[PDB]
RNA sequence: AUAGAGUGGGCUACAGGCGUAUUACAUUGGACACCCACAAGUUGCCAAAACUGUCCGAAUAUACGGAUUGGAGUAAAAAAAAAAAAUUUUUUAAAAUUUUUUUUUUUUUUUGCUGAAACUAGCCUCCAUGAAGAAGGAAUCGCGAGUAAUCGUAGAUCAUUAGCGC
């Protein structure tokens, strides 16, 4: 398939690089990858009325234990309406707990943008796009600026 | 309350009993004696005690 | 410190064992041992009995003599050695 | 309709105001709603929140020298729920309650056009109109 | 039955790249056919040249002699890695590899190497009628590689046992 | 002292709920 | 639930709560006086009133500083030797 | 300065080697022995040079006489790491990031 | 309690914190690493061209 | 002797005053549990704040806070083999076991720690006493996005001592 370029370094103060794509796999299942912190994550996307949405093995309401959170992870999903139809498959490393939530958000988005074009952005026509989903797939690579080599010195 | 999975401890030596399950392996190791080959009869010495189980 | 091994005082014993010629604690209770005792380290623990004993302690200046008396009994000798910063 | 989800999103950042949890000022917040709801039916709360705090809009701003300043209104909601706040604290720590309940009185007095917000809120209104 | 893997260490990537590239060099020659007529080779897909990343450490000094608590700066040591990876059933060219990196000597770069291979037991004869199937390769030898005038050619050598 | 002395907390200030590994 | 006592600490006071019943969740306008009599028994079977022990710490550093010894004068002077506001004496 | 008057303190850790004292150390951190553990460190550490337990080494640089601010990461003190390091005269030492 | 069998087979102890002596005997020893820490030429070198008297022999005029 | 050693101090003393930090003066909190939540950090596995549950809000100086001071360095849990077997505990009718009582066993932690020596002057653990402090004038400093603040974490020198320093 032609897939291209998407990738951004949107951040101040240090960049950021996720060299990966999204892209349909031949079983019907699409794969993406997203990180927004250094802390990373990837998903795996089956339509199917199946157990649903799954990060890290488990349910997601135990692991992601606060509510706020919840939704920060499905706020893509909430904003896409396409909300049940998906087997959600997905993994995650490292960082902390609503980082993981708004990177496992930014993957379920490229995921969804291959399974719809338009409602995502993308690299399928020159890396430009839009729909209402296409403003959360360029991950916010922010990370932390660099405890400082120097002094509080007040 | 709390400690790291992996010891990884020191001031003493052993034979290291291990076991690998990524390959099915278990895994001895040799300490005691400066030379390799000394060492060899050692543990070939321990693998023999060891198949008297 | 009273695990594995509680008491040291090797040089005060070598002084100790100097004085026990005819009695350590007056077994000839105590009748204040007039020989001077004038130790050179303060690290010493005291061990029980050791009473009635004129003990000279070094400050790093001189040597200080007290006697010692039941209270003292459970101390380091160098808790009685000080420096002096009254004011 | 999303300035609903804006003005509440900029209440809880403004409730967060010392370094921690997000989620402790969040639940903090809902709270003063769920105490709002208990209050105001006790002796009908996105609706009476929106109403105070449209009630407290600062349209004009002023700048001392006294020179007013035409203002963006989303800093006027931003000024408008900082001045809510402070005026909380002000009420809670007199009270020293949680501040779920200081928060929730505040809102429905700011609703009711009354309290130090709507003051101080008015005061600077026409004294934006004073110096012209 | 024998498998060889190769570490390399480094401070210069030039360095430990052209090492790499003349061991990979060395393997292919070692196992190479260089005539027909004789036809049992392993280029068998265990084979890899796996790069690896490095121990991130940063180690920062004063900048100043004396007082100067402002004046800091930072430093830093690198480690550049490979492992170079094959295995083969004879020994006379194992012997070829060992010889030839006794011979060809590298410049401020070490060679950690790890053999683990088949060797044959002898058994006290009681065990093994008292045995009448898993792994059990459990030698794992060890070796020193400092304070007696190495700079660190150090090879390790594992070893696998086999006594059905 | 954030509770240093007895606590589920100060108790890793005080560099104890860790506990130490044994080393030399 | 008697962390309450105040001629004690903490740990010996859910302890000598314990040695009479008391659990926690209790309160003090929730105890029967018999078990007042049981846990003032249970205080002269434990050791008495924190006033005693600081009358008994009186004497204690009292033999300290009829000891001739610098942590008798640090207690006629109030140095730390680890706020000479509070002494004991 | 004295980094050699150390090393004469390193060599009386060895002369006298560590082994006897330690052996000695362990027959006193023996709780099997009910006594004499006394007797036995009451000399031992008297008649061992007091000089040669492993405390009254300081661990000075090499490069210089520096007897504070020592590195082990490389055996050498700070300021002389910055000159060879600015130099370049060292294992591979930059200037970070 | 199978690890007995594996502990009688392998004679094995709990190494740190029991007060019986073992750990003064497998610890490592410091020896070596106390000794090779410092490295001083003797100021005149038994090959040729000592610079430790060179610097001398420079300063002298 | 402004040179070297040896032993012990002192370099850390203590009307005052000043600088730099930490910890608080609580309820947005304390405590306790939780799953022992996810990291930087698999290259030649390990947290805390919080989320969820439960206790607490009397000017109590609170179950906040944790400075000073005395005192002491202590518990066990796991399970194996034999003999016997259907016993322990209340009121004036009940209860727990089908395992009770003997011998042998046995692990894993535990030991104050490290050092030759921890009084001054280390550090650890556990008791006890529980100070000021209820947010700080005049004055003023620092910093506008993964920043302040808050939270741990690991590295150095280091026998151990960094809790606050970096």
């Amino acid at each position: 398939s032609g897939e291209a370029g998407s990738g951004l370094a949107f951040p101040a103060t240090s960049t950021s690089p996720e060299p990966a794509g999204p892209h349909i796999d031949l079983t019907g299942v699409t794969h993406a990858r997203g990180k927004r912190k250094a802390s990373a994550a990837s998903v795996q996307l089956v339509p199917a009325g199946g157990a649903g949405i799954t990060v890290n093995g488990v349910p997601l309401s135990s692991y992601f234990r606060d509510p706020a959170c919840r939704e920060k992870v499905l706020a893509p999903l909430a904003l896409a309406g396409a909300e049940t139809a998906y087997d959600v498959a997905a993994r995650v490393k490292g960082g902390g707990m609503m980082g993981q939530a708004q990177a496992i958000a930014t993957a379920l988005a490229r995921a969804l943008c291959v399974q719809q074009p338009s409602l995502g952005a993308t690299a399928g026509d020159g890396g430009n796009g839009e729909g209402p989903l296409a403003a959360m797939t360029r991950w916010d690579g922010r990370v932390v600026e660099r405890q400082k080599p120097g002094q509080a010195g007040s | 309350a709390a400690r790291a999975a992996a010891n990884a401890a020191a001031y003493p030596v052993d034979v290291e009993h291990s076991f690998c399950r990524r390959t099915r392996t278990a895994a001895l190791s040799t300490a005691r004696y400066g030379s390799r080959e000394a060492n060899r009869k050692l543990l070939l010495e321990h693998y023999n005690e060891l198949l008297r189980a | 410190s009273t695990w594995k091994g509680p008491y040291v005082a090797v040089s005060l014993l070598q002084e100790v064992v100097a004085l026990a010629r005819k009695h350590p604690n007056w077994w000839n209770i105590g009748q204040k041992a007039p020989e001077v005792i004038n130790t050179y380290s303060r690290a010493s623990v005291i061990l029980p009995d050791f009473i009635a004993c004129r003990f000279g302690v070094h400050n790093g200046k001189s040597f200080v003599g007290m006697e010692v008396q039941e209270a003292m009994v459970g101390h380091r000798l160098g808790e009685f050695a000080p420096t002096k910063a009254t004011v | 309709x999303x300035x609903x989800x804006x003005x509440x999103x900029x209440x809880x950042x403004x409730x967060x105001x010392x370094x921690x949890x997000x989620x402790x000022x969040x639940x903090x917040x809902x709270x003063x709603x769920x105490x709002x709801x208990x209050x105001x039916x006790x002796x009908d709360v996105l609706e009476v929140l929106m109403r105070a705090v449209d009630n407290c809009k600062p349209l004009m701003k002023v700048i001392q020298s006294y020179q007013p300043r035409p203002l963006n209104p989303d800093q006027s909601t931003n000024f408008a729920v900082k001045w809510i706040l402070q005026a909380a604290q002000k009420r809670r720590a007199g009270a020293k309650a949680s501040m779920a309940e200081a928060l929730a009185v505040e809102l429905l007095l700011a609703a009711q056009r009354k309290g130090g917000a709507r003051a101080r809120r008015d005061e600077v209104h026409k004294l934006a109109l004073d110096n012209r | 039955a024998y498998s060889v893997e190769i570490a390399v260490q480094g401070f210069e990537k030039r360095y430990v790249d052209m090492a790499c590239n003349t061991l990979g060099d060395i393997i292919i020659l070692a196992f190479a056919p260089k005539s027909y007529a004789a036809l049992n080779l392993a280029f068998g897909p265990e084979r890899r040249d796996v790069r690896l990343p490095w121990r991130r450490t940063r180690i920062t000094l004063i900048r100043g002699p004396h007082i100067d608590k402002t004046g800091m700066e930072q430093f830093e040591r690198r480690e550049y890695k490979s492992v170079l990876t094959a295995a083969t059933n004879c020994p006379q060219e194992l012997a070829r590899l060992l010889e030839a990196v006794k011979l060809y000597q590298f410049t401020g770069v070490q060679i950690k190497m790890q053999l683990a291979s088949a060797q044959r037991v002898d058994l006290p004869a009681d065990v093994s009628a008292l045995l009448r199937x898993x792994x059990x390769x459990x030698x794992x030898x060890x070796x020193x590689x400092x304070x007696x005038x190495x700079x660190x050619x150090x090879x390790x050598x594992x070893x696998x046992x086999x006594x059905x | 002292g954030k509770g240093d002395n007895r606590t589920r907390r100060g108790k890793i200030f005080r560099g104890t709920y860790r506990e130490q590994l044994p080393s030399h | 639930a008697l962390a309450r006592v105040f001629g004690l600490g903490k740990s010996t006071s859910l302890a000598v709560s314990e040695a009479c019943g008391i659990s926690k969740d209790l309160k003090v306008k929730d105890v029967k006086d018999s078990y007042i009599q049981k846990v003032t028994a249970y205080i002269e079977a434990n050791f008495v009133t924190g006033d005693t022990l600081k009358r008994q710490v009186r004497e204690n550093v009292l033999e300290e500083v009829a000891i001739n010894s610098r942590r008798g004068v640090r207690h006629t002077l109030g140095l730390p030797v680890s706020a000479r506001k509070l002494r004991p004496l | 300065r004295g980094n050699v008057k150390d090393h004469m303190r390193r060599m009386l850790v060895e002369q006298h080697e560590v082994d006897r004292s330690v052996f000695k150390a362990v027959t006193t951190d023996k709780s099997v022995p009910l006594e004499h553990r006394l007797q036995v460190q009451r000399l031992f550490e008297t008649e061992v040079p007091r000089d040669s337990a492993a405390n009254r080494v300081v661990n000075r640089c090499v490069l210089t006489g520096r007897a504070r601010g020592v590195h082990r990461f490389a055996r050498l003190s700070r300021i002389m790491i910055r000159q060879l390091a600015h130099s370049g005269f060292l294992p591979g030492v930059s200037k970070a990031s | 309690v199978m690890h007995r069998l594996r502990n009688t087979l392998f004679g094995r102890a709990v190494r740190p914190r029991e007060t019986t002596g073992r750990r003064a005997l497998a610890r490592p020893l410091q020896g070596k690493a106390l000794t090779d820490w410092y490295w001083m030429p003797p100021n005149e070198s038994p090959g040729f061209h000592s610079e430790e008297d060179e610097y001398e022999l420079r300063r002298a005029l």
